[PDB]
Parts: C-alpha cells; sequence; structure tokens
C-alpha cells in the first residue's frame, strides 16, 4: 500500500495504525493526527482543526462536528488540504488553490483564487504556520518547486536541475515536502534521484531562498514525515518514528523553548550570511555545544575576529593560545587552518593549507598527525629545506617505535647519522 | 638557486650573501639555523648565528635601518656565544666519555648560568 | 616493606603483614603534587614471609626451608594477552597505569585498539609529567591541535610552569592558575584567563602582576558586558578603561560610556556623545543608539547631525516637524 503517514504538532500517525505523541513519548486510505483528535478517511483529504472537519465535497469546502462552516470554490476538485499554525491551504491538481485564514471562529479566505498555470497538475501542497507561504508542479513529480507569496502577490520557482530562482541537487526531483510547525520560514523537501536526500530551506523575503541543511535520507528512514523542533522526523522501516536532531541543534534538545528559539535565530542568521546577527542573538546561552557550533561556522566562513571570543566561552584555552600565536603568521587562510586544527576538523585544515601555499606548515601538520609518509611527500616536492629535518623527525619517531633499522636508514639519509 | 635545488644550502647561502641578496640569504640562513638547533649541532648553530650577526651588521651599513639592525646584531652575537658555550655541555652529558678538562666545563657552565638567568634559547 | 627491585619500576613497594600484600606506589612528579597511592591487594598462603619483589614475583620463604614464589595480583600483565579478553584487559590497563608502567600500557592499548582506552592512557601520561611519551600517544590518536602544543612546550624546564601547562591541557584551569602563580612566569596565568575570556580573574591576576593589561582588559570586560547586556558596571569599567596613549583605545572607551549610558537613562549624561563623539563613526553609532530607545529627542538630533544626515528624514517622519525632512530632501539619495 502507499502507507499514508502524516506528522503534526509532535504527533506522527502512519497506516499499519501506529500513532506516536513524541511530546509525551507515548506510542500506541489516509490518517491525519493532532494532539487530541485523529482523522481517518468521501474525501481525497480530510482534517481536524480542533473539532472541525475539512470535508472537500464537490467543488466546495464543508465542515461538521465529530454542518458548521461552508466554503465555496467557483476551480475543480481540491484533493490537497494542509493545516499548519492557524492557516489552511486548499490545493488542487488543476493548478488551483487558495489560502483560508483560521485564527477566527471560522474559515475565512486570506487569499483569493489563483492559477499556477498562469503564474507558471500540482503534485502536493503544504502551508507555513503564518500562512503567507503556500508546492510541486506537474503525473510524475517535477524538479522545479514553486512558492506563491501571498503578501507581495507573485510566485517563486526554484529549479532543482539548475539551482536557480525565478521570481514572477541537479539530479534529484522533489517528491515530498513539509514545513516546520513553529517557524514559517523553515521549509524542508524530500528529493529522489531520477537516491533520496532531505533538503531544509529557510525562506527569507529580504534575501530569497537559502540552503539550510542537505543530508541524505537515513537508512532506517524511507519517507520524509516532516519536522518539529528540534528533530527531523521520518518514517522508520519496520517505535516506527525516527527523530534526528538538527545539525546545529545538536545538544540543545532538552533546552528551553526560548533557548531553542535563540538557537533557531542563530540557525537562521547562519542560513543567511549574517554571522553578526547570529552571534548577537546567541549571547545568553551557556552550553559549550552552541559555541562549538558557531565555532565551526567561523571555520566555514573564514571569520576569526568573532572566533576568538567564542573558544573562550567553550573551555578550549589551548586553542585560544594557538590562535594568539598564529596571529603572527602572515596569511589569512593559515590562521583559519590553525583554528580548524584546534577544533576537530583536520581535513578542511589540510585543504586550506594546500590552497594557502604555506606548504611547510602542511608538512608540520602531517607530522603532527600520524601522516608520517605524506610528510615526506611534501618535504620531497615542496620545502626541500626541511627535507633533512623531515627525514630527521621520521628517524626519531622510528627510534621511538622500537624499530632501529629504518631508523638507521633515515639517520643516514639526513646525514646526521655520523 | 642551482645549489639550492642541488641541496648545497650552505654554499647557497654563501652565494646569495655574496650576490647582494638580502631576502634569500637571510631566509635560507635562518632556516639552516633552525635545522641545526633542531638537531644536536649546537656548534654549527653558533657559527650560523655568528654569520647572521656579521652579515646583519653589514646590512646595517644602510643608514635607513641602523637602529633596527644593531639590535639584531647584538642579539645574534649573544646567541652565538651562548650556543658555542652550550655545545660543550651537550657533548659532555651525552657521550660515555669526556673530552674537555674539568676546569673548562666548570667555567663554561658558570658563564652559561650567569648569562641565561630566566630565558632559554631554543634547545638549551 | 620490600621495595620494588626491578630497575625500570619507579617507587613501588609492597607492604605486607599477615595474610595480605598491598602494592603501594609512590608518585614523585604529578600535576597535583606528590602523593602515595594504593594500587591493590593480594593474598599470601598461610605461613609465608616475603623476601624479594621483582617484576611482581614475591620470592617468599615458607615455614620450612624453601623459597616459593608468588605473583602479585597487581602485576599481571607480564604474560601474554591473547588469553586475556577486553573485559579482562581493561582493568589490567588501569592497574598498569597506576603503577606508572607506561610501556606495558602502550602494548596493551595496541592490543585493545580502543580509541577511548588510548585517550585514557594519554590523559594519564599528561598527568604524570611525561611529555614525550604523551606526544607519542597523541601522535597515534591523531589529535593534532595538542600534538603541536605539546611539541611547543617540550622545552620548558621549570617545574611549576610545566605543571601549569600540562594542567591546562587537561582542562583543569583552576589548578593551572594555582601552579602558574608559583612558577617563574606568573603572567602566563593572566594570559590563560584573558584567552579563556574570564576577564574578572584577568583583572585580579593582572593587577597583582601587570598594570598595562589593566585598562585594556577593563575595556574588554566592559565590551563583554555590553554585548552581554549589562551597561552599568560596563560603563564604570569603561571609565576605568581610559588610557593616555592609545587615542583609539581612549576614544573607544569614551564611546563605550556613551553607548552604555545612553542605553541607561542618560540623555543628559549620554548627551555628551552629541559632543563627546570624536568621529563620524561615533555619530553613526549614536544614530544606532538613537534608533535604540525610541528617540524623537535624539534620533532627531543624530540623524540631523551625523554622517547619517539624510537619516534625519526618517528620524523626523517619526515626528511631525518637516523642516528637517524637506531641507534634507535635496541632501538625500533616497527619493
Amino acid at each position: 500500500r502507499a502507507m499514508s503517514s502524516h506528522f503534526h504538532q509532535q504527533v506522527a500517525a502512519m497506516q499499519v495504525l501506529n500513532v506516536c505523541f513524541l511530546s509525551t513519548g507515548v506510542a500506541h486510505s489516509g490518517v491525519f493526527a493532532t494532539k487530541d483528535a485523529v482523522a481517518v478517511w468521501e474525501t481525497p483529504v480530510l482534517a481536524m482543526h480542533e473539532e472541525n472537519v475539512y470535508t472537500v465535497e464537490s467543488n466546495r469546502v464543508q465542515v461538521r462536528t465529530w454542518v458548521k462552516q461552508l466554503l465555496l470554490f467557483s476551480e475543480g476538485n481540491p484533493c490537497f488540504l494542509d493545516i499548519c499554525g492557524n492557516f489552511l491551504v486548499v490545493g488542487t491538481d488543476l493548478a488551483h488553490f487558495k489560502s483560508f485564514d483560521l485564527s477566527r471562529r471560522e474559515a475565512k479566505a486570506h487569499c483569493s483564487c489563483r492559477s499556477l498555470a498562469e503564474l507558471v497538475g500540482i503534485a502536493s501542497l503544504r502551508c507555513s504556520s503564518s500562512g503567507s507561504t503556500i508546492i510541486l508542479p506537474s503525473n510524475s513529480p517535477d524538479s522545479k518547486i514553486c512558492f506563491y507569496d501571498v503578501e507581495m502577490d507573485t510566485v517563486t520557482v526554484f529549479d532543482f536541475k539548475t539551482g536557480q530562482i525565478d521570481r514572477r541537487l541537479k539530479n534529484y526531483v522533489p517528491v515530498n515536502h513539509f514545513w516546520d510547525q513553529s517557524e514559517p520560514r523553515l521549509f524542508v523537501c524530500e528529493a529522489v534521484q531520477e537516491d533520496v536526500l532531505i533538503l531544509s530551506f529557510f525562506i527569507s523575503e529580504e534575501h530569497g531562498f537559502l540552503l539550510h541543511e542537505s543530508f541524505p535520507r537515513p537508512a532506517t528512514s524511507h519517507s520524509l514525515l516532516g519536522m518539529e523542533v528540534p528533530y527531523y522526523y521520518f518514517t522508520r522501516k519496520p517505535q516506527m518514528v525516527s527523530r534526528r536532531p538538527l545539525r546545529d541543534f545538536v545538544g540543545l534538545e532538552d533546552c528551553d523553548k526560548a533557548t531553542r528559539d535563540a538557537m533557531l535565530h542563530f540557525s537562521f542568521f547562519v542560513t543567511i550570511g549574517d554571522m553578526d546577527e547570529a552571534f548577537k542573538s546567541i549571547k545568553l546561552i551557556k552550553s559549550e555545544a552552541v559555541w562549538e557550533n558557531m565555532a565551526r561556522m567561523c571555520v566555514k566562513t573564514q571569520r576569526l575576529d568573532v572566533a576568538k571570543v567564542c573558544l573562550g566561552n567553550m573551555g578550549h584555552a589551548r586553542g585560544a593560545r594557538a590562535l594568539r600565536e598564529a596571529e603572527q603568521e602572515p596569511e589569512l587562510e593559515a590562521r583559519v587552518a590553525v583554528l580548524a586544527t584546534q577544533l576537530g576538523m583536520l581535513e578542511d585544515a589540510e585543504q586550506l593549507y594546500r590552497k594557502c601555499k604555506r606548504h611547510d606548515l602542511l608538512n608540520k601538520f602531517y607530522q603532527a598527525a600520524g601522516r608520517w609518509q605524506e610528510a615526506l611527500q611534501v618535504a620531497e616536492h615542496h620545502d626541500r629545506v626541511h627535507l633533512r629535518s623531515t627525514y630527521h623527525r621520521y628517524a626519531g619517531h622510528l627510534e621511538a617505535s622500537a624499530d632501529c633499522s629504518r631508523a638507521l636508514s633515515y639517520y643516514e639519509k639526513s646525514d646526521t647519522h655520523r | 638557486q642551482w645549489l639550492a635545488e642541488n641541496d648545497r644550502f650552505e654554499e647557497a647561502q654563501k652565494a646569495f650573501h655574496k650576490a647582494g641578496r638580502q631576502r634569500e640569504a637571510v631566509q635560507v640562513l635562518e632556516q639552516l639555523t633552525n635545522n641545526a638547533v633542531a638537531e644536536s649541532r649546537f656548534n654549527d648553530a653558533a657559527y650560523y648565528y655568528w654569520m647572521l650577526s656579521m652579515q646583519c651588521l653589514d646590512i646595517a651599513q644602510d643608514p635607513a635601518q641602523k637602529d633596527t639592525m644593531l639590535g639584531k646584531f647584538y642579539h645574534f652575537q649573544r646567541l652565538a656565544e651562548l650556543y658555542h658555550g652550550y655545545h660543550a655541555i651537550h657533548r659532555h652529558t651525552e657521550d660515555p666519555f669526556s673530552v674537555h678538562r674539568p676546569e673548562t666545563l666548570f667555567n663554561i657552565s658558570r658563564f652559561l648560568l650567569h648569562s641565561l638567568p630566566k630565558d632559554t634559547p631554543s634547545g638549551i | 616493606v620490600l621495595w620494588e627491585n626491578w630497575p625500570m619500576d619507579k617507587g613501588v613497594f609492597i607492604a605486607y603483614d599477615d595474610d595480605k600484600v598491598y602494592t603501594y606506589v609512590f608518585h614523585k612528579d604529578t600535576i597535583q603534587g606528590a602523593k602515595v597511592i594504593l594500587a591493590g591487594s593480594t593474598k599470601v598462603p598461610f605461613a609465608h614471609k616475603p623476601l624479594l619483589l621483582y617484576n611482581g614475583e614475591l620470592t617468599c620463604q615458607t615455614q620450612s626451608g624453601k623459597v616459593n614464589n608468588i605473583y602479585l595480583s597487581t602485576h599481571g600483565f607480564l604474560s601474554n594477552l591473547k588469553d586475556t579478553g577486553p573485559d579482562e584487559l581493561r582493568p589490567m590497563l588501569a592497574q598498569n597505569l597506576m603503577l606508572k608502567r607506561f610501556s606495558d600500557a602502550w602494548e596493551m592499548c595496541r592490543i585493545l585498539n580502543d580509541e577511548a582506552a588510548w585517550n585514557e592512557l594519554a590523559r594519564a601520561c599528561l598527568h604524570h609529567m611525561e611529555v614525550e611519551f604523551a606526544i607519542r600517544v597523541y601522535r597515534r590518536i591523531g589529535n593534532v591541535g595538542i600534538v603541536m602544543s605539546l611539541e611547543q612546550i617540550k622545552g620548558i624546564e621549570d617545574y611549576n610552569l610545566l605543571a601549569g601547562h600540562l594542567a591546562m591541557f587537561t582542562n583543569d584551569y583552576n589548578l593551572a592558575q594555582d601552579l602558574y602563580l608559583a612558577s617563574s612566569c606568573p603572567i602566563a596565568a593572566l594570559e590563560m584567563r584573558r584567552d579563556l575570556q574570564h576577564w574578572d580573574s584577568a583583572l585580579q591576576l593582572a593587577k597583582h602582576l601587570a598594570p598595562d593589561q589593566i585598562p585594556f582588559i577593563s575595556k574588554e570586560y566592559a565590551i563583554q558586558l555590553e554585548f552581554a547586556g549589562d551597561y552599568v558596571n560596563a560603563l564604570a569599567h569603561y571609565e576605568k578603561g581610559i588610557t593616555g596613549d592609545n587615542k583609539e583605545h581612549d576614544e573607544a572607551c569614551l564611546a563605550g560610556v556613551a553607548q552604555m549610558s545612553i542605553r541607561m537613562g542618560d540623555i543628559r549624561r549620554g548627551v555628551n556623545q552629541a559632543l563627546k563623539h570624536p568621529s563620524r563613526v561615533l555619530k553613526r553609532d549614536c544614530g544606532a543608539i538613537l534608533e535604540n530607545m525610541k528617540q524623537f529627542s535624539e534620533a532627531a538630533q543624530l540623524y540631523e547631525k551625523g554622517l547619517y544626515y539624510d537619516k534625519a528624514a526618517s528620524v523626523y517622519i517619526r515626528s511631525k516637524n518637516w523642516a528637517k525632512v524637506g531641507d534634507l530632501l535635496p541632501h538625500v539619495s533616497s527619493p
């Protein structure tokens, strides 16, 4: 079967019918689940919004208890309903949809009739919490993803093949999509290679679309169920719900709502290039983890000025002294490489050393790591000054490992054997 | 550079020095001293430092940088004396035999200890 | 008490009384000062009396003439370990670590091939001032940002200074401070605090040792409070932070006072910044502060004044007065 699964308000329901309330950690054609009421569905899609039903009968939107409100489409059958926050998007497969506001007693149209075909079938529809963002056009899914901005009243289409945004990952096609249940600007996508990779984006009006997270689908996971702070939630291949903490949010899983909100602010300003806003947002959080996280952000953004204050907050005094010393070095990539060495990423440090051209430093780096052989490479082709010295250090190490034949050999190559 | 790629670095430093080079000569000479200090060749470390001292004073012939190179000259001379002194002590505490008279080691050790109060040049 | 006779073993001495042999181990050189540590116990067959200990074999006379041998429980790594298992090697590793037997510890870690076991050996090797062997370990663990550090401080001979360094590498900063203040170069503890960002202890240590860091660390601590959010003690430190040589530093502290006090209720005492501002940069920072506390007062003033001068149009659209906006309309690049 298709295995209709949904996730909303920290409730995951999948047809078996396993329902998981992950807030309290209690586990028991389509199923829709909320905190209190679980909807199993004549509708292409049905939903509870507190006691309400969103029955899509013919070209109409109907409500009844457990006939209350009615909504009129002039626009084909909708077969897409999605409630998030206090807004509903009712979407069709005919390039037609609307956004209806829900903060009031009843459903009221926040946005008018629209045609996607004029702006650009439709595969699936989802909504943000704020409801200002309403999409996969098509019966196979298409690589492009379209987003209709209600407030400024245009459309934005992002092409997977080209990575380009038109205002009116290249071998992957979006198949599924969800939104964060707290942040309207946080969007996620499941794309299958034409394998499966999950892409989370932040939609910033002032900056556009930003690449927030890009991680492959877990082996135990097969479909993208959605997310809610601070976990990516997936359907587990036969607890059948797999929760993956967000890469930035690693360690703040048990923090407060406001602490996690600050972490979200930092994550957003990371999605944008505002390191400054991110740091100034994260100013009252005493967990070393957060500082370590933005202390690899600094690595990935060659910005050591704010780095210094960070690895103070983390207790990594060794690294701080290292940076103080490296400040003497007459290069920019070099200091970053030293910093990276001090914070658990050797490979990037190697890369920046390669590009910096400070090959002697690369040589010392390989010697520090157990790269005793690569060191001889960089000594043989690049320094030709520490070659005697590189050979010497290697001989010393060989003596240290209680092998005194190769040790003799490198004593003689270094000419120090005498 | 032909000697350099031929690894004849001592002669190469001599060449740059004789060739008016004052960026290659100093850099290669400092690298050579660092190699010597890294190993146990403290006497060569002293001699290279001495060459640096007199060459840098020669460079100080330029009135532009007289003040900022007499300091380097004095510093390298003191390092030269210290390392040539320390070579004898290094030999004495390593070899199973002894080469120097006891009086000479005593005098060297006293001079070192009365010239190295709180800062230790590398290796000493 | 029979001291350990084996040449390479430093200071182990089984005490023994009746039906027990303890395995105390001296500890001359540690970061936390010298101490004596019990390593384990054992049992002796009734009617025996120890005579010599050597690698663990307690040559002990019986109640008739013949010297039987025993094996200390604490020293059991002597034999092969293929028979021994991981659950059997781990306590064996701990015992060998206590006995300061680093060579056997290395061999048994090489057998175990556990990253955390190697890491524990490394922490022990730092703890006992064994810099070289700790470097050997770390060079295999792969941790690079500490291999270079240790290779940097391998030259240090001073006992307390080296003690402090190896303490800092074991992330025990308080003991680090304690030792550094006893070493030849105490300002190193200062440097640790200043790097570690704890500027209050930085002031304390500096004041006792250096007076040059005083105004600058005062400035840094004030800025720390300002970015954090405090702006009273920050302002006071800013006042404390004014030097007489670095006009940059001096006017920077002035701007500090300006901004922190302006955040406080000081439109009269941050009113200085209308004048005290020595750079157009200062003026525009004040313009930020004068979009900070819902100003008409001096959103109006500093957007009328500063290099942000066209900004007075918005500063005054906030208000009714149109003199500023209209007069600036020619002096504006946003129609």
